[PDB]
């Protein structure tokens, strides 16, 4: 079972950049390496078939190369376009064929610190049998943040999920969401509940707390 | 003038039984050799079976092999994929390909086509009607002059659930997070939206909610507390 | 009083050396005589042509000037008195032929390393315009010019002197008091002397290094890969279970697919659409069609149909892709041959000649003041015997780089390192 | 457990440039982020740039990003902050502190002591 290894993972760069991405196989396949490109909600297309050779239709800013059982995928000055998530394949049998793991590219900006809200639960709810509590961090660059939830000390056990939008159309910044659900009863014994948010342009970790 | 369409995708429940058809378009399959590929939602792409119709030979994943089968119908020019225990973790996109054949540019050319996709999902679970909460702000502690404003969307399925805001008057600053599998096997979704904090108190807010399969539409008014 | 002694000695008195002349000359000459009969009748390359001119050009030096120096040492006279018809046109005609042999000799050497290296190097241009005719019009074009070149001294620039004990004659280069037409002509051969030994090793260097690029080119691709084929096929016929199989012809399969991408020795220059490289691909693709349908039949189904199709496999190798490696093989050990020859001639040219040089440089404006009677003659003696000395081991150079017992144990002996 | 070292901070003139050395007295800057910080006398600290890992980036904040640069020395494991273009607004105390959290969230705990910038 051959295996592929791709890097990097996440790239952040600019229209005009220089980018290059390195794919790495366990044993000699001699040349028979593909590099796919794939977009949200779509099938994957193919650009480079033989570790070196340009598919029809592809353009020419796609370059890629061989030496050594090491591939190489280049894109000299990189377009709007070109935002996407990328594949290495090898195919040496029919039986034989391996995929990668991508590298998703995006755009770089200056850093932009989160602003933080907490809403408690609502009244109907509560009739229900459930509490649930939403944190919300808004308007933050670059994607790396991270939030504690706590109600005395550090109560980190119960189930907190988190989603996260895409980029930004209009300032590729990004907003967060984490939820904290629990039951009524657990909702009545205590009385205070925070967020701490911390993010690299951020002195010190922004702490947003009620009580009831 | 070639394409791949596949078609026989749905909503199964666990230990079920499906048949996937691949329909080759401008080109023979006698000639050809063709794949099954799979992507899980929020995944990297996997292999999974191979037939050649012209020698007779068959091939599977490890994981496959002993579950599914493939078979190959040249008057029908048809592909089929028969699968019969079906899991969780079977939940994919499913995808159908080409390869050529040995000697010549054919074979050097590995997967110059692929098909649309079809989407299979495996779940024992009822269609069900969300329910609807909101996220009161408290214009007390809203200082810098906004506030934050939104509602929630529970226990609902299946996919998918609209939700807008003012019925579509509000589309600046509202965002609306992608829905998350709960551990029941419904989903949940929320919605929020800033405001300045002078116009809050003022104006009323409403977020509408609307789920097809189960036919329901519900009005949600947030007010300051 | 004058530098050199001897200059006006009408008289010779030695030890009766004229016998060591006559067997040192018929060494010479049977040496050449056997070499221009072994190889230009047995054995029939634009080297060879320029060999076969060198050991003419070197025949009638020694046929011409031997003779001369044997009769004055044994008729008991100097050399302006051993012919009464001619006094000083002897040693005129002596120095005159000594020097332009000299010099033509070493600019045919010159020639002979500057074509191997730019045949070994660029091939394109080697092949464009160098030929036979080439080959054929290089000796009497370098005998003209160094024959028009080594006139000046009867022109006007230079003077021939004789030297004691008064048997021979060459060019002055240890000066009057002082002058200006004695430093140009010595300087000016020693130059020209020295700037044609430094193009011959260099060029020598070159081909060295251009043909150890070729064998690591050949060693690299197609012998690496086909070693790599005789283990994987010994694996796969000495093996038991079918989960080994596929792995051994996956390998088997990435080496052949290698291999089919090499580029043999010849037939190089046209890489497409030549037969020496079409059946070449056709037979790793028939091969690789083969390794295909055992693969297919003895691993999607379980069979032991894999040591059958390893042993027609192997036999299908060992049939008509063993010509290509033995003809690149036998190719590359020619080549090591030439070079050899040509590195033996140029050590030999090189150490010979620079005494001549030193001494010339050392007679002339490189002497504050020279101790003159004991130690400048019997020195100078020695320049002129290793200058003429050169003839007698040059064809036998060649006779025993084509002996038949000697030349295939030194074949035996230089291929291992 | 760490000892940080700014050096730099001479009187300039307007619009003169000048290049401040952080420099972490041994230990290991290689997997880290090395972070630049602003304090006014009347304000709080500001973010000003951070250095990531090599063939990351590094990242500038909107007051910063015309003027300032940050360069990286693995031999030594120093920062440097070359600054052009100064005007008389930029006069602060000057603080590097290290992210300790290798998945590049924002964690500092060390600040050393700065230095002080003035602009006549
Ligand atoms: C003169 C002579 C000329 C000659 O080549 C002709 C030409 C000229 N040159 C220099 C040349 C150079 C390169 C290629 C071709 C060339 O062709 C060859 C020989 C052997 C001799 C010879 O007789 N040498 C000699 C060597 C040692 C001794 Cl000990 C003596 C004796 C003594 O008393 O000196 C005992 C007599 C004589
Ligand atoms: C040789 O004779 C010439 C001509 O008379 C004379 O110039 C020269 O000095 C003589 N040399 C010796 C060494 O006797």
């Amino acid at each position: 079972d051959i295996q592929m290894t791709q890097s990097p993972s996440s790239l952040s760069a600019s229209v005009g950049d220089r980018v290059t991405i390195t794919c790495r196989a366990s044993q000699s396949v001699s040349s028979a390496v593909a590099w796919y490109q794939q977009k949200p909600g779509k099938a994957p297309k193919l650009l480079i078939y033989s570790a070196s050779s340009l598919y029809s239709g592809v353009p020419s800013r796609f370059s890629g190369s061989r030496s050594g059982t090491d591939f190489t995928l280049t894109i000299s000055s990189l377009q709007p376009e070109d935002f996407a998530t990328y594949y290495c394949q090898q195919y040496l049998y029919y039986s034989l064929v391996t995929f990668g793991q991508g590298t998703k590219v995006e755009i770089k900006r200056t850093v932009a610190a989160p602003s933080v809200f907490i809403f408690p639960p609502s009244d109907s709810q509560l009739k229900s049998g459930t509490a649930s509590v939403v944190c919300l961090l808004n308007n933050f660059y670059p994607r790396e943040a991270k939030v504690q939830w706590k109600v005395d000390n550090a109560l980190q056990s119960g189930n907190s999920q988190e989603s996260v939008t895409e980029q930004d159309s209009k300032d590729s910044t990004y907003s967060l969401s984490s939820t904290l659900t629990l039951s009524k009863a657990d909702y009545e014994k205590h009385k205070v509940y925070a967020c701490e948010v911390t993010h690299q342009g951020l002195s010190s970790p922004v702490t947003k707390s009620f009580n009831r | 003038e070639v394409q791949l369409v596949e078609s026989g995708g749905g909503l199964v429940q666990p230990g079920g039984s499906l048949r996937l058809s691949c329909a080759a378009s401008g080109f023979n399959v006698v000639d050809f050799s063709l794949h099954w590929v799979r992507q899980a939602p929020g995944k990297g792409l996997e292999w999974v079976a191979y037939i050649s119709s012209s020698s007779g030979s068959t091939s599977y994943a490890d994981s496959v092999k002993g579950r599914f089968t493939i078979s190959a119908d040249t008057s029908k020019n048809t592909a089929y994929l028969q699968m019969n225990s079906l899991r969780a973790e079977d939940t994919a996109v499913y995808y159908c390909a080409r390869w050529g054949y040995w000697p010549g540019e054919p074979w050097w050319k590995a997967f110059d086509y692929w098909g649309q996709g079809t989407l299979v999902t495996v779940s024992s679970a009822s269609t069900k009607g969300p329910s609807v909460f909101p996220l009161a702000p408290s214009s007390k502690s809203t200082s810098g002059g906004t506030a934050a404003l939104g509602c929630l969307v529970k226990d609902y399925f299946p996919e998918p659930v609209t939700v807008s805001w003012n019925s579509g008057a509000l589309t600046s600053g509202v965002h609306t997070f992608p829905a998350v599998l709960q551990s029941s096997g419904l989903y949940s979704l929320s919605s929020v939206v800033t405001v300045p904090s002078s116009s809050l108190g003022t104006q009323t807010y409403i977020c509408n909610v609307n789920h097809k399969p189960s036919n329901t539409k519900v009005d949600k008014k947030v007010e300051p507390k | 009083s004058p530098f050199y002694r001897c200059q006006n000695t009408t008289s010779v008195e030695k030890g009766n050396s004229a016998v060591m002349g006559g067997v040192l000359f018929s060494t010479g000459l049977l040496g050449n005589l056997l070499a221009l009969g072994l190889l230009a009748r047995s054995g029939l390359s634009v080297f060879y042509m320029l060999v076969c001119g060198l050991t003419v050009t070197d025949l009638l030096g020694k046929c011409l000037l031997s003779p001369v120096v044997l009769a004055a040492y044994a008729q008991n006279r100097s050399l302006r008195v051993l012919a009464p018809a001619l006094d000083n046109s002897l040693c005129q005609a002596f120095a005159f032929f000594m020097s332009f042999f000299g010099l033509s000799s070493t600019l045919q050497l010159l020639a002979m390393a500057l074509e191997r290296w730019l045949s070994l190097g660029h091939p394109f241009f080697y092949r464009r315009h160098i030929t036979l005719r080439l080959g054929a019009l290089v000796a009497p074009v370098v005998s003209a010019f160094s024959l028009a070149f080594c006139a000046l001294p009867f022109m006007g620039f230079g003077k021939f002197v004789q030297y004691c004990p008064g048997t021979w004659c060459f060019i002055q280069m240890v000066h009057e008091e002082g002058s200006l037409s004695v430093l140009g002509y010595s300087v000016l051969y020693s130059s020209l002397m020295a700037l044609l030994v430094l193009a011959t090793v260099l060029c020598n260097l070159g081909a060295m290094r251009n043909l150890y690029a070729m064998h690591r080119r050949l060693q690299a691709d197609l012998e690496d890969n086909w070693e790599t084929l005789n283990d994987n096929l010994k694996v796969i016929e000495k093996a038991d279970n079918a989960a080994q199989v596929k792995d051994a012809l996956t390998k088997m399969r990435a080496a052949a697919l290698d291999a089919q991408k090499a580029t043999p020795p010849k037939l190089e220059d046209k890489s497409p659409d030549s037969p020496e490289m079409k059946d070449f691909r056709h037979g790793f693709d028939i091969l690789v069609g083969q390794i295909d349908d055992a693969l297919k039949l003895a691993n999607e189904g379980k069979v032991k149909e894999a040591q059958a199709a390893a042993e027609q496999l192997k036999t299908t190798r060992n049939a008509y892709i063993q010509k290509y490696l033995e003809r690149a093989r036998s190719t590359l050990l020619e080549e090591l041959d030439a070079l050899l020859l040509l590195a033996l001639m140029t050590v030999l040219f090189t150490m010979c000649s620079l005494p001549v040089i030193y001494r010339a440089y050392y007679g002339a404006f490189k002497d504050v003041k020279e101790k003159n009677r004991t130690s400048e003659e019997a020195e100078d003696l020695r320049a002129l015997r290793f200058l003429s000395v050169i003839s007698i081991v040059n064809p036998w150079i060649f006779i025993i780089f084509r002996s038949p017992v000697f030349r295939i144990f030194f074949h035996k002996i230089f291929i291992r390192p | 457990q760490v000892q940080l070292q700014e050096s730099g901070g001479g009187l300039v003139q307007p619009g003169g440039s000048l290049r401040l050395s952080c420099a972490a007295s041994g230990r290991t800057i290689s997997r880290y982020a090395m972070s630049w910080f602003r304090q006014a006398p009347g304000k709080e600290r500001e973010f000003v740039a951070v250095a990531r890992r090599s063939g990351d980036g590094a990242f500038y904040a909107d007051s910063v990003q015309g003027r300032f640069t940050v360069s990286r020395d693995d031999a030594k494991n120093t920062v440097y902050l070359q600054m052009n273009s100064l005007k008389p607004e930029d006069t602060a105390v000057y603080y590097c502190a290290i992210d300790s959290d290798t998945f590049y969230s924002g964690s500092y705990d060390y600040w050393g002591q700065g230095t002080q910038v003035t602009v006549s």
